[PDB]
């Protein structure tokens, strides 16, 4: 599978409940991504996480 | 044969160097520096070596 | 350890390990903790008729991993 | 039509350090102890806290390097500035460290080493023993074998102190 999502309900406040997603990208997607974000300049806030 | 050490001590700075340069590609410009810096002090050995190896070949 | 080889995944490790724990807690503290490691899921197709085909391809109880 | 995603609602971020920056002197590391999307301690400033990942233990105190390590079943202990030990015990999950001076500790369960009972543990493992001679299987012996690993760390942890 490309990616797994997840819709569900985010309760805000009592009278507030939005509509959130979680989009969770298969092994391999995502550690090239992974890789990329160690690598190269880009996605610096995950260049420490990644590495 | 004092080269011996000295000529392996130069690979050792480059192959942590290659291995630091690979688990933080982004500070890639001061590791070099300073592996520069280890093989100018290592080399400064193997001259003073080098050097009495020629006073006792040439006198 | 042993358990990878037999294509056991890290979450069902996981699992077992929570219901141990829980297990060694106190009688008086385990209804609080215990709660949280109860299997109470199961996944069900409509059947043709109008009822409920478990699918079995995973398993629901620590004894049947 | 575009949804928010569920992190949007979280305003708690995780601060890293930029690596080419100065140098901090902290004196405090805040740890973050969770269990199943429960905080037990938030952003606690404490004096160091000591974990069991699967290589070996850890002592992570203020300034420790990046790390990411897999918990095992097994104690896990901080202490404070004060010179208060808190001892609890979990049965996995990960723990991230930051060089920011921050710890992450998610565990799928966290409990005080109180609440645990050594009789319990204790007849749980001959039990467990006794399950195992009977297993059926390859897997089932390697199941009831990942029991007794967490049984004995308990009775070991709670023999220790």
């Amino acid at each position: 599978a490309d990616r797994y999502q997840v819709i569900f309900n985010r309760f805000v406040s009592a009278g507030v409940q939005r509509n959130a997603v979680y989009n969770i990208p298969s092994y391999e997607k995502w550690k090239e991504d992974l890789a990329d974000a160690a690598s190269s300049d880009n996605q610096k806030n995950r260049y420490l996480f990644a590495n | 044969i004092a080269l011996a050490g000295v000529g392996l001590g130069i690979g050792t700075i480059f192959g942590n160097l290659l291995v630091a340069c690979a688990r933080q590609p982004n500070l890639t410009k001061m590791l070099f520096n300073y592996a520069i810096l280890g093989f100018a002090l290592t080399e400064a050995i193997g001259l003073f070596a080098l050097m009495l190896a020629f006073l006792m070949l040439f006198s | 350890s042993s358990w990878r080889d037999h294509g056991i995944s890290y979450l069902k490790y996981l699992n077992v390990c929570t219901e141990t724990l829980h297990s060694t807690v106190k009688e008086s503290r385990r209804a609080k903790y215990e709660r949280w490691s109860k299997p109470c899921y199961t996944a069900q197709r409509p059947d043709g008729a109008g009822g409920q085909e478990t699918i079995d391809k995973v398993p629901i109880h620590t004894k049947d991993y | 039509h575009d949804l928010p995603e569920g992190f949007e609602f979280m305003e708690h971020k995780v601060v890293n350090k930029d690596i080419h920056a100065p140098h901090e002197n902290l004196e405090t590391l805040r740890l973050t102890l969770t269990r199943q999307d429960e905080f037990l301690l938030r952003e606690e400033p404490v004096k160091c806290v000591t974990v069991t990942g699967t290589n070996g233990e850890y002592g992570i105190y203020p300034g420790h390097a990046y790390k990411i390590v897999q918990l095992n079943p097994s104690p896990l202990t901080v202490e404070y500035t004060d010179g208060t030990t808190k001892k609890y015990f979990v049965s996995g999950g990960f723990a991230h460290i930051n060089n920011e001076g921050s710890c992450d500790v998610n565990t799928v369960e966290c409990t005080l080493l109180d609440d645990l009972d050594l009789a319990i543990a204790e007849k749980e493992l001959a039990a467990q023993q006794a399950a195992l001679g009977s297993a059926k299987d390859d897997k089932a012996k390697s199941v009831v074998e990942i029991r007794i690993s967490v049984i004995e760390a308990v009775i070991a942890a709670l023999k220790h102190h």
